[PDB]
Order: C-alpha cells, then structure tokens, then sequence
C-alpha cells in the first residue's frame, strides 16, 4: 500500500536457488529487472530469480 | 456474394510516408492550407502596428517585446498562431462540457446501456443528445467542420524569404547594430523547417473518453485530463524553438534495395509537441517499440533514456532515411502501436504499414473496428492516473533540461560576440508558449443590435502569479463607444472605455498555485470575455505576466478534475449594448436581472 | 437474370446472327437447338 | 483591410 | 468478344498490380478514408478561396443597407440584420450566381452554334459512328467555343470563380446556435435572440453541397442522338430548364423547418471476407427523386423514390422506378457523402452499369460509381460512358420513364406545406416573434426570393468597365423589378446603363452611386414571356458600364411574395418559339457618347458597328 | 542506328525481382510507381491543385484592380512611338500578366542561385574538400553534404522538402486561369470610327485564348540544379561554372516559351495515346512533349519492353505534320499509333525529359515495364525525381552531359534557328493580317512591341521582408543580360504617407551608389547602363555582368521596378557556355551588405567605394 | 477593399 | 490594397 | 586520435600474403576500400588484403 505523493519503486529478491517463479497480481502491474526500462503492466510474469 | 478480390485492394490502406508522390501530395496541401489562412505579406504589413501595441503596454525594463527585432517578429508569428489554435479548442471544449452537463440524464443512459457497440458509434450517440455544432467524428467531416484557426503551422511557410546571413566585423555603431537586428541565425531557420503543430480537436477526444466511461462526471473528467495533457505539451513545443538549440526531425529508415519477402521498417517519431519520443520496428509480422525520453540526450546519441519498452528495436540499421513530420501526438501513437501489436497475427503485412503511416502523417484512424476500439482504450489508459508513463515526471524534466540549454547557449554565444549579439539571437523574454505576452486575434460572426460580439476565454491557466489583460479595436467611425464583458459564475461585469488604436487595461487577476482566482469572492478556474464593438475592423487581446517566467502549475490529472467542478453555463449568455443604461455598468449578479434580460437591472 | 426472351427459336437464332461476333454465337444456339430436340422428345415420353 | 492601413488612412482624413 | 465493354482485367479477373491495367483502374473515393479525406480538404480550400467567411461578414452590414433601400412592402423586406435571414442570404446569394453563370455560358454556346449551323449540321448528320465525347470535341472545334475540352481535367482548369459548388460546413462555421430568452419580451431580449440560429437550420448547412452542371457536360447528351442543330439546341435548353427548377428546390429545403437527410454507404464492418456487398443512398439536395443502388456480387439492383410525402418512420418514400430489389435494413458501417452528380446523372450510369454487369469488374464497378458521384468524374470506359450518355438523354428526352414535371409539382406542394406546418408549431410552442425569427416567410424559392448577384467586369471599352448581367429566363410570372448599386471610387461620376433586346438597345445614364437605382420594370406572363417594346422575349441582356469600378451588384425583386411558378419548359415548347440571342454580344462606348444617343433606339438607326452613335 | 553513348552507369536493382512482376500485398507494392497522365483520378486531382496554387498567390480580381495604375505607369515612362506598352490594348495586357508573371518567377531562381555562388565561394576550403574526398557517393548525396558545409537557407534536395521550400513568386503559371472571362470575337464590320475601334481594343482573338490553354511555364530550382552540377565537380569553381552554364541554357529556354505567345501561331500540346482497350502484357504507350520553354522535342514510345525515343526540332514545320527534323534518334517511334490520346502539361525541360529517357533506356532491361511507365509520368508530371537512387543518379549524370560542351545535341544552334523561324512567323502572320483586316486591327492583335521575356518592357513586383529602423527593403538583381544596347531602370514606389523620403542603393564589386528621390505613385529613373555584345557592363569604371538595386521605404505599400530597352527587338547575346563563365569571375560577395537610412547624412549620399568605409557601418564614410 | 470599407473611407474623407 | 484603391483614397483626403 | 578540426583519413596497408583481415573497433567506425562509397559505422569489418 502506498500513501506518498507519487508511485514508488518496491525491489523483490527471490534468491538464485530457486528455478522459475510465476507473479499473480490482483491489478495488472509493472515489474522490470534492475535498472531496465519498464514494460506495459500485465497480470503475470513468469521470471528467473538468477 | 464471394467476390474477386478486386475491391479489397481498393480499399486496402496505403504507405504514404513510404510513396513519395503521397508524400509530395500531402506536403503540398498542407502548405496550401498554411497560406490560405495565414498569408505572409499581411503578416509582414501588420508587423508595424503589432510593435506600437506591443510598446504600448508599457512593461517594464527588461521584459519588453521588440518586434523590430527579426528574431522576435519570427518567434511571435510561431507562438500567435500556435496559441490561437490551442484557444479555440479549449473554447470547443468548454461548449461540449455544458452541452453534456445539460443533458446529463440523457448521457448517462447512453454511457450505461451501450457498452456493446464501437467508440465511434458511441461518440456520434452522444454528440446527437446533445446539440453539438459539429456531430461528425469522421475524419473528413472533422476536416469539413475545422475553422481558420485550428489549422496547423507549417514552419517552412513562415521562414520564407528572411535574410540569414549578416555580418558586422568588430562594429558597435548604431547603424550596424539596425542591421544585424534585422537578420536571424541560421540555426532559427533550421528550426523552423522542421516545425509543424499538432491540435487535436474535442470530437477526437471524446471516443478515448467515452470508451469505458459509466457517468457523466468521468466522460467531462476524462475530457479534461487529456486536455491538461495536451495543452502541456504545446507549451514545450514552443519552448524548443526559443532555445538556441535545433530540434530533430522524424525519420523513417528503409532498406535501400527492398525485397519481395524480407522488407523491414523503422519509424522514429520526435514530436515537437511532447517529451518522449517513440521508435516503431517492423520486421516480417513481428512489431516492437520503444518510448524514449527526449531530454538528457548526449551529443553521441540523438536517443535519450528509454522510459518504456515494448521489445528490442534496432536503431543502428541501415537504408535510405526519409524524412516525415507527425499529425498526431506521442500517446496517440503509442496506442496504435500497442493496439497493433495485439492485432499482428490476424493482420497482413500491408494493412500493419499502411495503417500505421496513415495515422502518423494524415491523422487517419483505422477503417478495422477491432483495431479501433483497442486503440481507443489504450489512448485512455495512457492519459488516466494508472497510465504506464508518469507523464509529469517526464513533462517536468522536459522544462528544466530546456532552461538549462538556454542558459549554456546564452553564456555560449555572449562569450563570443558580446551581451547585445546574444539578445538579439536569442531572446530571454519568451520562455513558454503560456509565460510569453502575446496576443489573439479575435473573429466575430455575431452582431447584437449592430455591435459585433467578440468572445475571448480567460484560463485555465498552467502558471501563477499576476496576470494582466488589456484589448485594442480598431474601427472604421470615429468617436465610438465599446463594451467589455467579463462572465463569471455569480455574475458579469461591464465596462466601458471608447478608446481605439491603442491597448487598454481591462482585467488584473491573481491566480495561485492550484491554477484558480478569486473573482469577487469566489474561486473561478476561467472566465470568459466579451467584447462588443461597432463597425469593427480588428479587435486584439493581450495577455501579460508581471513577472518574467512565471512558475509552473502542476498538471492536473483525472481526479483532480472531479474533486472541484466550475459551472460554465453563464458564458453563453450575452448583453445588448444598444439597449444599455449608465445604471448597469458595474458588477451586477444574477439575482438582479430578470430571467433572460441580463443587458438591464431590475 | 440478364437476359432477353423470345417467341420462338427462330426468333433467337437470328437475333444472335446479326449481333456483333454473329458468325461465332450461332455455332452454340446450333447446338442448343439439338439439346432442345433431344429435350423435347425425352419429356414427352417421360413427363415430370 | 489591415490595421496599419486603417491607421494610415484615418491619419490622412483627420 | 460478344461484350463491347472489356473489362482491364480479363476473364481470369485477376490484374497483376504495378502493370499498366491495374495503373489505370478505377479507385473507390467514398470507400477509401483516404481518399475521402484528401476530396473533402480540396473542396473545402476551393470554397474557402473564392468566397472568404471573414470577407462575407464585413460586407453584412453594406448589403443590409441595400435591401432596406429597396422600399420594399411589409411583408416581404428582407432583414440580414437577423441571422436566419443572412445565413440564408448567403447559401441564396452563391447558389444564384452559379446559376446565373452556367445560363450565362447557355448562350454564348447557342449563338456559337447557330452562327456555323451548316457546319455543325453535317457533323451530326454524317457522323454518327463516333462517341458522344468525340463528337463534343467536333463541335466545339467547329465553333468557336472559349473552352474546348470536355475531359474532367480541361474543365477544371477552365471552371473559373463563382462557379465553384458551395460547401456547407463553411458557411455554418463560427454562428451563435444555443440562445434563450426564459419568457422576457424585452427589446434587449428580442435583440439577442435574432443574432442566433437554431440546431436545425445547423444541421441543414452540414448536409448542403451544389451541383452545377457546366454546358460543356450537356452537350454530349445533347449530341448523341440529336441529327439537327435545331435538335442539339433544344436538347441543350430542354437539359438546362430541368437542372433549374431543381436547383430552386434544393434552396427552398432550406427555407422550410426541417432537417435534410444526408446521403450515405454501407459497407460490411468486417473487411476483407468473402461476402462483398455494397449499399448506396443518394439523397440528392438539388431535387425531387432519390436514388438507392445495391451491388450483391456481380448483381446490380437499383430504386427510384420520391423524395416528399414521407413520414417520420421512414426515411424513403414511395418508390417511383423499380430496377430491382434493394434491402435498404442492411447492417454494417455507414459512411457520409456529398453526391456532386444529379439524380438523372446518377441514374444514368446506375442504368448503363447494370447491362455491363457481368462484363466489369465489381472493382471497375464500384470504381466507376464512387468517382462519378464523388467527383462528377466520368467513367474511361468510353464504351461504358457512351451508353449513359444515351441513358441521360432519354431520362431528359419527351419519352422518359420518369415524369419529371409531376414529381417537381409534388416537392413544390410538400414543400409548402411542411413550411405552414413548422410555422404553426413554433408559433403555438414560444410565439409569433419568435416563430418569424426562425422561419422567415420572404426566402420561399430561389427564384422568387429577393436576391442580388454581385457581378465581376474583365472588359474595360475606353475606361469603362462592363458588367454584365441575363435577365432571365423566368420560371414564374407577375411583376419583377431590376436594380443596380454602383460603389465607385470617384466622389462623382456618371455610369451607363444598356438592355439589349432582339431589335434595338435601351441606354440609360445615372448618377447616384451607393444607394440602389430601378433600371427596369417588367410584366411577364404564364409561359415565362415578357413583352419589351412591341417584342415578345424569353431574356434578355443587361450590361452596367461604369469607370473606376469597385463593385456592381444587381438585385432581383418580385411586387408580390411567393410567385406562381410557370410550367418547366421540355424539348416540344422549346423548338415550338425560337428567339435570337446573337444581339447579346455587340457593346456600346460610353466615353463616344451623346445626349442623343441615349435612349430606345432599333439597330436601323444605326451603322454596321457604332451602335453608340445614332447616325445612319 | 540509335545514339549510343558511352556514359559509365550504376547498376539498377528493380523492385519486381527477377521475374519482373511484383507480388501481391508487399511492401514494394505500396512504394511502386504508378501511372499519372494515365489516371484520370490522377490527372485531374493534380490539376486542381495546381490551379489553387496560382489563384493563391495570383488573384484575378486583384490583378484586374491593377491594370489601372499598370497602366499609368507604363504611359509616365515616355517610350518612343513604336515601344509604348498601351495596357488599354486587350492582347497587350493579355501579354503583359504572362509576361509580368514568368519574368518574376525567373528573376527569383536568379536571385537564389546568386546567394548559393556566394555561400560556395566563402566556404571553399570545406567544398573543395568534399568534392576531392567523397567522389564514390551519389550526386544527391553529395548535393545534401555541400548544402550543409555552406549556410544554404534551402538545406533539402527531397521533393517534398523542395515544394515547402518554394514561396509565392516561383508557382508555375496556370495558362488557363489567365484566361478566363476575356471576351472574344469582338466583331466590328466595316467600321472605322472612334467607337468601334475602342470596342475592337477590349478584346481578344481566338487564337491568343487557345495559346494561353496551353501554357504552363517551368522555373527549375537551385536545388535541382546542383545535382547535376556535381557529378563530375573537382573543384569549387567548375561547381560554379556548371551551375551558371545550366542557368543560362535554362533562361534562354524561357525567352523562347514567351516569343511563342507573341507570334500568331497557335502553340501545340503535348499529348500522350493509350490503347482503346489495353490487354495485359500487349500494352503499349507513346509521350509527345512539346516543351513550351524549349526549341526541340521528345517522342517516347514504350512498345513491350523496348523503349524508344526521338528528338524532333520545333522550328520549320510545313503544318503538314507536327514534327520537324530529327536531331538525334534511340530507334524507331511510330507516331501513327490508333488510340485514345490524353492532353497533359510537361512540368520539366526538354534537357530533363532526355535525360531520364536516356537513363531509362539503359535500365530496360533490369526494370519492369510498369517500373518505367510510373518513373517516366511522374517526372514529366509531377516532377518528382525516381525513388531509385542508382536511377535517379544515372538521369543526372546524363543531364550534365546534355548541358556540357561535349553534349551530342548543339544547343546553341538550334534556339538560335528558333529565333529566327519565330520572327519570320510573326512577320507573315501580320501581313496576312494587314491584308484580309486593316492596319489598326492588325496591331491591337499582334503587337510588335511585345518580342521576347528580356526584351519587352515588363514590371517587376518586388516583395519586402526585411525591415532595418521602419525602412523595408527591396532587393533587385540587375542582369544578366541576353541582350546588348542601352537600358534603362526606373522605380515606382506607394506609401501610406503624404511625404515620403525613400533611397535607393545600387552595389557592384568596388563601391556602391546611393540615391534619394522622395517622389511617390510616379516612375522616376534609376540607373542607365550600356551594355556590349559580350552582355558585360562598364559600371563606375570596372566590367560587371550584374548588379543589386535595394530600395528602402518607410511605410511602403508596392514597389515595382521598370525595365526599358532604347529599341525593340534588341539583338542578342550567344548564349554563355562552361568555358566563357569559367575564363571571367565576378565578386559578389557584396551584394549581402546594407545601410540604415535613418541613421543618414548627407554626406554619405553619392559614389562612394568600399575602403572609404569601416568594417560594417556601411552607412556611415570615415 | 469590400464595400462596407470604401463607404466608411469616403465618409471620413468628406 | 491595391494602387490604384490607394492613389484614390490619398486623392480624396488631399 | 584525431586533434584536429576536422575528420581524418587515415590508410590501411595490410599486405598482398595474408589471405583473411578481421577488424574490431573499441566504438563504430568507418571504412571502405579506396574509390569505394564509405558504408555506415560497424563494429567489424573482413576484409582481403588484396
């Protein structure tokens, strides 16, 4: 949940053990690696943690 | 009913950027269009007496507006025409917000019960309850129904026959500092022809606006957020001229020795009007883009940082470059380019050529239904708060990177020729297209009793400070008498002042940070003017700030729209000069008149 | 649909013959003539 | 009719 | 083949594209956004060169003053300070004019013709294997036409201002249409109501595009059966007195309250399947009969329907010419157009397109249709574009299908009607003041309405500029009244005034410059025929000689409102009275001239040449 | 046997592929040419355009509003008996706004190729380096990098960017528009009274309306005009002297189209046939051009995949047939061809028509027939330049050829038999007309003041931009001159104002000259020079071949420029070629300097040469 | 120069 | 305005 | 390194014995053969010496 002024930027670390991890949002959502150019929001996206 | 096949290729959308001849044919009316509307050798004659009213206003040092300057009179015609364009459209669409507002129950029938059928079948429902001057959401009845104004400036046409190359060697005399002054740079003349304006008219708004709408409320709110939006961006285009920098030109990069079956395209649009730029690859069926930012560029690359990604496109590739200037706007490129990205698969190669350039250089939606409501829908989510681009983010840096440039270009060129030169080439005092004094020619189409009414509409405005209004009529007859009407939500006032050929003060108004005014004690976000004259020949508006470059209001967004709302329905109501009395001059309220007579007092 | 009628055969063979291409447009109502005899003679015999 | 026009021609009337 | 018409692709009906057939193939205007948008820009620029709103609205308050100065009955004076009035002075104004020019053209051409009748008689009689254009091009070459090219391209280009068909939009941009009054009979009040339309005449403006049909577009009709110069005359007249009548109906739907409906296309909302079917509504302005032309595939289906005694339910009325069955329910995209063809043009090719229905193309088809009703662009199958120039003759001609004058008759009566019906209403919902503002009764038809022609000089004799202006042919009867204005430059001047007639001239001198002088007052009877001097006439020449000339405009005025009209003229009553025109062209010097030479005087009294000075 | 040239050309790569048809719903579909004169769709778009173009920037009810004041103007410059422009004359205004207009639209391609020599002359050292360094590149390429080393104001060798580039005074001229309204066929019988002579003046001859029906002139811009200067370019000043040698071809052709509407005879069409019924893969096209500014020629025939060509004199006709003699043959062209025929205005030279023939000839074999049916149709068109770059640089390097010493066709020879088969035309055509009419009518409908563009007396509309402390200035450029004899320049200048104090400033290469009139609505004498048979001047003692007039007004409304030559049908000058423009040099480098009238002595006023003055304040002596 | 101008002029002038 | 509008009108004002 | 104002040409001889040049560039650069049309920058060339 948000409260500030303007958007803000959360930063998730999954480790490097784990294979392939699939992220569900309740509202399409923005999620791009560090320092990447940010894609048009969508329900799923399916990542590496490595 | 199988057919031939013949007719389809008829109707099959073309490569205009692509075909010279289209691209020849479409440069030419556009210039036609131009020069009928503006013509060079009236604005050269009325450039004496725009200087005397410019003089006339009296500004303080350092804030003046020399008109005998070359490069002041080139920036002026760019920004005059620039800003009439733009205030004809927000007058369009203060007249579709009351339109709406009055046949609300209407409006939120249609909004609720016609979520089936297409954007466009929805926007001509709901422009036919209302009584719209213009029903026609058509490409070609827009262009039918389009004024004088609204047409785009076509740079090229104005710097046309203005002497570049002056040279004074190691002279400060007055008869040498004459003639420098009636030259421009030659970077001024690059900029120019690489110019050309973008107005987007409400009909078109009003398909993004309506495509998920259930009220009434969100339909004018959604209006207004474009438009906030939209006006933002004119006033970046105007600030990139006024810096000493030149600004880039569209392209579109294609092999130079085509093939049948491995043809490839790349389009890189740099809207003048706008912040971020965008770059559309086709190879094969396969479409990508990328969003760019337009400031912040090194010398190395003409791309800045990309905001948003689309796939990987491929800037470095090589074949003949053509060069193109865009009709419509970043976001409205942007939601063809997504719209067609979903659509590659179930559409051929052609129609993804075709429909994308017609749309970038005529300004022409698809004839696919599919296609065009997906764009629709698109173009709202990129002007709504859960848009993917933080547009102000990028609107804000857009204004400091453009300050910054005008800085280093000033102190740049002072060191190599002197404070006086540098002036002259690059003037501090115009700044944005909403900061700069500047005046609007007005039309007038309507005559009460033998008086000529001129409308004139006061705000929104995106800057704070103090601002001053102050209108010259020229007229045939001597010895006249006009009337000045400003309307307001509590009431009007009127004034009277029987002066011509030269600017009087009519309005001083304070406005804050949030962009509103306290107009005989109520918040007003604008106001309208009304200016009755006699025999009327030409009647001007200016408009001034106090101070030189006024800060900056936020943007406003959707929600900020819906959380305060402004009647607008007074505006419309007009007076009878003829049948005025010294007793009604004043401010008077409403309550006074009697229902329909607001020329006489109780 | 778009075509004419006529009384009789004879009528129709003629008709063609003075039209532009005659020579050629009556070697196929020539024909059609002799499908028309055949024709005639089978549904008498077998009437549907 | 231009504005500078007008202004000119008032001028020489008057 | 058995065809004469050869489709550009063959049987295979397929063309290979980048080759010379597929080059030269037809292309679909109202079905091509693009191409639609890029034909509504042009005609838009057209309008806006020739006839400029911020011009227009400067000379409002001179032509106010004029109308008043007539000293006309109350009743019928004509008031532009009301904006109804102006709006519909100024749709009236252009649409006159361009009338006014094409008649103007009739003549020269008739008197070209009847100068050179033995040529042009074995032209027509021993050629008769050529086309209609090829024997345009004969003719005009034989005699000495100013414009000599029938092609689309060479009409263009010598069209010429102030025949340039007026566009609506233009007209209706920038005026006031929302006012209230709230109950307040004020002067105040009633003085801002007449400065605003209402959304109905709004509406009317953006459905309004005229056609006018240049004499070198008749004459291939005229020609393609006629055997006599007497008959191509006749022929030309016959073509010209139906084009009028219809263009005065196309004003007085203006006049009256109510909404014109806008022709369309619909198409399929899915493009690029195997069903292929196109739906076209021609709702022509400038007459009395519509047209609804479907192609299912190859097949070409069309009906004729009249244009009035339709309810509010629907939109067609009763169908007049069957050519097939229409489904006019068809559900798809639809997409408006201007038609710049009239109803008989229309029907034409509709006519000539389905006998060559299986020999064409449906591209060549749809091709030939769009650019002709879109473009008034005439199809190069020249064996196509002969056999609807034949079609358009017999839909002209004494035999035709239809019977023109009854449906006239029936639009005119409609018309009136509808008109006493939308006064009543608005009178009884907001009142009498009210009810006038809105629904002037004085417009009425575009030939009875008072109106004035602004004319334009390019000959100067001697320092004199001529002006020239036809009076008549006059498609009612009673009393009529000529005027003339003169703005000129010089704080004195004197400036003539000539009326030519089959025998002699009529010379008049004037003085007064800004205020509206009678020059002539004429009676003319039930079969549009005046007496002048002694002679019966069908028109006759005016022509304002004046030095240092900054306009001339001529206005036309009826002694009594809503005229009767006088029956439309066919081929019979055409070639039945024959006048001579060929006195129209000789002038007069007015700085060689003298008290004596002012006057009636028959051309006996004057010398071969001089027909200034009165001296045998 | 066809003219074979040896000219080294690029390869061409069509978009068709080897089997020379392009497939459906590709990308070079959409990018193909396509037929324009063919088109009717076509054909008659691009003539409504181009009549808006000419309506625009020349208005009828303006230019009719003038003829007024023309009028005086010409009468107050008291021409001898036999030169008197008299614009009360029909024909002769008829002529005057033909003429008016066409001398505008060449004085300003003359004006801007001037500035373009003076712009290549300050940054020699960068042209020069791109001449000798980048050799391998395309001429349009080239063209783009040369016109960005120097500070050119058009910067762009694209169509589209050309036609944006292009203001009011270059729009070709609609020959139709000018003729619309005008009566003709004013018939007086027997009548030689004072009345029936002033009716007879006001109007026309059938004759002139059918020859204005077919005009439509052509002015070439710098900009086209620099590709083909450096295809073979080495060094900045062969630059230049290609660049003035094409000029001077292009405005000797431009004499030429005006002399044709002099004379009585009536000017043919160009014309193109089509087959009744065309059959795929049978089809065939033959182009007729009749270059109105020209004195020869082409026939084009596309039979199959052959192309054919013909160049045909315009002069010595026996009107038994439309051709005159062959100079130069690339086959076989029947002309006798059955079909359709199509009327179109050619919109390039003869000498640009050639070379893309020419470069099409070669390129047959590698492009499709459509290929080069769309190419050719839209150059003589529209003319837009091919959109293949390997084309578009063979149809340059064929048009330096054309115009170069070594061209196969003698250009000189040939306008040179052109002028003198004109004047025997007009002299038969008047003496016929002396005969059947009389002497009066015979000189209201061929005027024998009016001979040739740089040789009738015309007016000069001038167009201001530039304003230096409220006085504007206009800029006419004096000469070049085709023509040698005595000639005279005189200025009119309307202001607003009652009392007016105008000057007028003439620059050559050492020194400029300044004067002050103060006199307003009536012509007043400028300058009078002398020119010798090699077209240069003795100005203040040194030979110049031009001149820059400037005049400065304060609160102008018009300022139009007369030119006046002592005697009709001045003789002319040969025809400059590369090696005459490269033996002698002028400096106009100076022509870019001004003054400031209000800071004005009297002092200053006069003769006064460069070194009298500081850098800059060319005002003000020391 | 329209007609409403030319009427207006000549008035000032006298 | 044209010249020969503007030669008439400083007539009528001189 | 190029000091001066302008660009510079500068000559690669690489022999007429080796068979097969590869050139790698820190940035794209230039180059083309001699009376050759100067292509677009690349990062690498193959060139034959002879």
């Amino acid at each position: 949940l948000n409260t500030g002024a303007g958007a803000a930027n959360i930063t998730f670390n999954f480790g490097q053990i784990a294979e392939t991890v699939i992220l569900k949002g309740s509202v399409p959502f923005q999620l791009a690696r560090l320092n990447q150019p940010m894609p048009a929001a969508r329900f799923t996206y399916k990542l590496r943690p490595l | 009913t199988v057919a031939d096949g013949t007719f389809n290729s008829m109707i099959m959308p073309r490569a205009v950027i692509a075909n010279e001849r289209e691209h020849f044919m479409k440069t030419r009316i556009d210039k036609i269009e131009h020069d009928l509307n503006r013509s060079a050798k009236q604005e050269m004659m009325d450039r004496q007496s725009l200087a005397e009213d410019y003089n006339a206003l009296n500004l303080a040092v350092g804030q003046e507006i020399k008109l005998d300057i070359a490069t002041q009179h080139q920036l002026n015609r760019l920004g005059s025409a620039m800003y009439k364009a733009d205030h004809e459209r927000e007058t369009e669409l203060t007249d579709l917000i009351n339109r709406i507002r009055e046949n609300e129950v209407t409006v939120n029938g249609i909004l609720e019960n016609q979520k089936a059928i297409t954007a466009a079948e929805r926007a001509d429902l709901l422009l036919e309850v209302v009584a719209s001057t213009a029903k026609s959401v058509s490409a070609a009845g827009r262009a039918a129904a389009d004024g004088s104004g609204v047409v785009p400036v076509f740079g090229p046409s104005v710097a046309n026959g203005i002497k570049v190359g002056i040279d004074i060697a190691d002279s400060v005399a007055e008869a040498a500092i004459a003639v420098k002054e009636s030259g421009i740079i030659t970077q001024l003349n690059d900029v120019y022809h690489a110019f050309q304006s973008v107005h987007v008219a409400p009909n078109d708004v009003i398909k993004p606006a309506a495509v998920v709408a259930g009220t009434s409320t969100e339909l004018i709110g959604n209006l207004q957020a474009i438009y906030s939006r939209l006006r933002s961006h004119s006033d970046i285009g105007f600030k990139k001229a006024t810096v000493g920098d030149v600004i880039p030109n569209s392209y579109m990069i294609k092999p130079v020795n085509s093939t049948e079956y491995a043809s490839w395209q790349l389009y890189v649009i740099h809207p003048v009007q706008g912040s971020l730029g965008l770059v559309v690859q086709l190879m094969g069926d396969a479409l990508t883009y990328n969003v760019f930012a337009q400031y912040g560029n090194t010398s190395a690359s003409e791309f800045g940082k990309t905001v948003l990604t689309g796939g990987a496109t491929n800037t470095a590739l090589e074949g003949t470059k053509v060069k193109f200037q865009t009709k419509v706007t970043a976001q409205q490129a942007l939601a063809l380019t997504m719209a067609l990205k979903d659509a590659a698969s179930m559409l051929s190669q052609g129609e993804l050529i075709g429909y994308f350039e017609q749309y970038i250089n005529l300004a022409l939606e698809p004839d696919n239904l599919s296609l065009q409501d997906n764009m629709h829908k698109y173009h709202h989510l990129l002007t709504s708060q859960n848009s993917p681009i933080d547009w102000n983010y990028h609107d804000e840096e857009m204004h400091k990177w453009l300050d910054s440039r005008k800085t280093t270009n000033y102190d740049a060129m002072q060191k190599k020729d002197g404070t006086v030169i540098a002036d002259i080439h690059i003037p501090k005092v115009f700044n944005d297209l909403r900061n700069t004094t500047l005046h609007c020619k007005l039309e007038g189409k309507q005559t009460i009793a033998g008086y000529t009414v001129y409308e004139y509409l006061i705000g929104p405005w995106a800057h704070y400070g103090d601002i001053d209004y102050s209108v010259v009529v020229d007229t045939l007859n001597e010895e006249t008498k006009w009337y000045c009407e400003v309307i307001g939500i509590d009431g009007h006032l009127l004034i009277e002042k029987s002066v011509q050929h030269k600017p009087e003060k009519i309005l001083e108004l304070t406005v804050n940070d949030s962009g509103v005014t306290s107009f005989n004690g109520r918040n007003h976000d604008r106001l309208k003017l009304k200016v009755y004259v006699k025999d009327s020949l030409s009647v001007k508006v200016f408009r001034n700030w106090i101070g030189i470059n006024a800060p900056r209001v936020k943007t406003k967004m959707f929600n900020d729209h819906i959380g305060v709302k402004y009647d607008y329905s007074h505006f419309d109501k007009n007076i009878s000069p003829a049948h005025l009395t010294l007793t009604d001059l004043g401010w008077h309220t409403w309550d006074q008149y009697n229902a329909g007579n607001w020329t006489n007092i109780k | 649909q778009n075509v004419n009628y006529y009384s009789s055969f004879d009528e129709f063979i003629i008709s063609q013959y003075h039209a532009q291409d005659g020579i050629n447009r009556v070697s196929t109502c020539v024909i059609l003539g002799l499908a028309l005899q055949a024709y005639d003679q089978m549904r008498r015999a077998l009437p549907v | 009719l231009s504005e500078t026009e007008l202004r000119a021609l008032k001028k020489l009337s008057t």
